[PDB]
């Protein structure tokens, strides 16, 4: 059977970056020449391999996650990098083996007067591992005064709100983005 | 990088007048963009963030409004201590941009400025430097220009203005531009003039003396 | 809850200095902590931020000069200056980011002054009062305080006696990396033959005092 990259790239509602999506794809046969050549991506590197080259090659399993993200935060997504995603919502590991895909989505995920669903982590005691997923809504203790799951001065709800709007800046508007990792069952 | 201008660089204005700052953006930051006020030796102090929300301990007559390019700040009720610098920033940037900011004075009618000017005392020329002192007192607005000329040659370099804070008492501004030349180029002209122009000036009035007297 | 800045003062162009952020009620270790510079006019700048798990980024304009790092134990903030030039003098200030809510709580400020220096009293010189500077019977005097360094100078007139009409200028940095000033006083013309009108000059850095006497030059 074809791998089903047709229920994740072409989903209706991708989630939000704190709370990553992950899809394992096993036991099929996965064509990646029809994801590179549709030239309907604004970003979509590999770091391992050759995309044209992986398509004669198989892997154990392959996973695929997705979420939305700032036009200005999809660098974040590759290995060895800093900033509020790769440090508190999705971090990827120094040896990446995979691919990163995303593509504007603004069209999508943006409404007039805002659209707030989409969240992100701003709020962390620490640096993410690699392929780590936090979805915890403790308050954050940013003094040293208990915080007690009630907000305030130093007492901050660790989960933010994007503000997405069809009239932000292209680096500000929404990126849908999808995360191939491959570590034999998959094949092209 | 996104570029905030900010609309009155100088603004003037009275006790119980309302004013509105104006901090434009480049590219659209939605409701992104924080307001500062930084009063003479002080460190800024947030006033609004999120466009319109007041930071707690605010008070009432300050307000933010606005969404995607344009911004204003609006204080209803100008008070004594509302006359300050004010900066606009966005805010989730990467380089933390800030404004320009915009300075807030108080209105007065305006006043030409006292015209004097100073040939360098003997003292100084026994260094070897001439340093021209011209003077502009109490004059308002703080807009006034000042072109050196020596032998009516208009002079660019070799000059530097310095003015002061608006006066408690009468709101006035005052300048002092020093021509600074060596005895060697000092004692190869006569004419030093020092013209100014000013709003309250129908004419521009210019202060000379000859070296010979 | 406050934050407490030190550590600065005057610097050779090439040197290194370190800040010092004491925080209290805030917690550097948990928070983004920023720092920011002002010079005169100038306005506001960015320098460089430490996320609460390491993160550091910088402003193009202090990269590869600046390093900031923060300290647990004593829960204080530094920043480390280094390959200092002159474009740094300028009031450095640390605050807290919370992202989307602003900067809500900053330091005082520590001046940081970076220049060639040489520590140097100033040449006092009278702006006599004449022809050329007198209108409608008040006269412009003063005193032109030339070539001195670091700031303040202090000027008063007639040990305070004369406080009416005086305009004391804020200083100018010269080519030289000197300063000068002046400060003048508004007298009516009728006086100029009977008050002795002395500038007092004071200059801390240096221990320089200087009385100097304004009298018109015939």
């Amino acid at each position: 059977n074809l791998c089903p990259f047709g229920e994740v790239f072409n989903a209706t509602r991708f989630a939000s970056v704190y709370a990553w999506n992950r899809k394992r794809i096993s036991n099929c046969v996965a064509d990646y020449s029809v994801l590179y050549n549709s030239a309907s991506f604004s970003t979509f590197k590999c770091y391992g391999v050759s995309p044209t080259k992986l398509n004669d090659l198989c892997f154990t399993n392959v996973y695929a996650d997705s979420f939305v993200i700032r036009g200005d935060e999809v660098r974040q997504i590759a290995p060895g990098q800093t900033g509020k995603i790769a440090d508190y919502n999705y971090k990827l590991p120094d040896d990446f083996t995979g691919c990163v895909i995303a593509w504007n989505s603004n069209n999508l995920d943006s409404k007039v007067g805002g659209n707030y669903n989409y969240l992100y982590r701003l709020f962390r005691k620490s640096n993410l591992k690699p392929f780590e997923r936090d979805i915890s809504t403790e308050i954050y203790q940013a003094g040293s005064t208990p915080c007690n799951g009630v907000e305030g001065f130093n007492c901050y709800f660790p989960l933010q709100s994007y503000g997405f709007q069809p009239t932000n800046g292209v680096g500000y508007q929404p990126y849908r983005v999808v995360v191939l990792s491959f570590e034999a069952t998959v094949c092209g | 990088d996104i570029q905030l201008t900010q609309s009155p660089s100088f603004l003037s204005a009275s006790v119980g007048d309302r004013v509105t700052i104006t901090c434009r953006a480049s590219q659209g930051i939605s409701s992104d963009l924080a307001w500062y006020q930084q009063k003479p030796g002080k460190a800024p102090n947030l006033l609004i963030y999120a466009a319109s929300t007041l930071q707690s301990g605010v008070p009432s007559r300050f307000s933010g409004s606005g969404s995607g390019t344009e911004f204003t700040l609006t204080i209803s009720s100008l008070q004594p201590e509302d006359f300050a610098t004010y900066y606009c920033q966005q805010l989730n940037s990467d380089l933390y941009t800030f404004g320009q900011g915009t300075k807030l004075e108080i209105k007065r009618t305006v006043a030409a400025p006292s015209v004097f000017i100073f040939p360098p005392s003997d003292e100084q020329l026994k260094s070897g430097t001439a340093s021209v002192v011209c003077l502009l007192n109490n004059f308002y607005p703080r807009e006034a220009k000042v072109q050196w000329k020596v032998d009516n040659a208009l002079q660019s370099g070799n000059s530097q203005e310095s003015v002061t804070e608006q006066d408690s008492k009468d709101s006035t501004y005052s300048l002092s531009s020093t021509l600074t030349l060596s005895k060697a180029d000092y004692e190869k002209h006569k004419v030093y003039a020092c013209e100014v122009t000013h709003q309250g000036l129908s004419s521009p009035v210019t202060k000379s003396f000859n070296r010979g007297e | 809850v406050q934050l407490v800045e030190s550590g600065g003062g005057l610097i050779q162009p090439g040197g290194s200095l370190r800040l010092s952020c004491a925080a209290s009620g805030i917690i550097v270790s948990s928070n983004y902590m920023t720092w920011v510079r002002q010079a005169p006019g100038k306005g506001l700048e960015w320098v460089s931020v430490i996320y609460s798990g390491g993160s550091t980024f910088y402003a193009d304009s202090v990269k590869g000069r600046f390093t900031i790092s923060r300290d647990n134990s004593k829960n204080t903030l530094y920043l480390q200056m280094s390959s200092l030039r002159a474009e740094d003098t300028a009031v450095y200030y640390c605050a807290r980011d919370l992202g989307p809510y602003g900067m809500d709580v900053w330091g005082q400020g520590t001046t940081v002054t970076v220049s060639s220096a040489s520590t140097k009293g100033p040449s006092v010189f009278p702006l006599a009062p004449s022809s050329k500077s007198t209108s409608g019977g008040t006269a412009a005097l003063g005193c032109l305080v030339k070539d001195y360094f670091p700031e303040p100078v202090t000027v008063s007139w007639n040990s305070g006696a004369l406080t009416s009409g005086v305009h004391t200028f804020p200083a100018v940095l010269q080519s030289s990396g000197l300063y000068s000033l002046s400060s003048v006083v508004t007298v009516p013309s009728s006086s100029l033959g009977t008050q002795t009108y002395i500038c007092n000059v004071n200059h801390k850095p240096s221990n320089t005092k200087v009385d100097k006497k304004v009298e018109p030059k015939s």
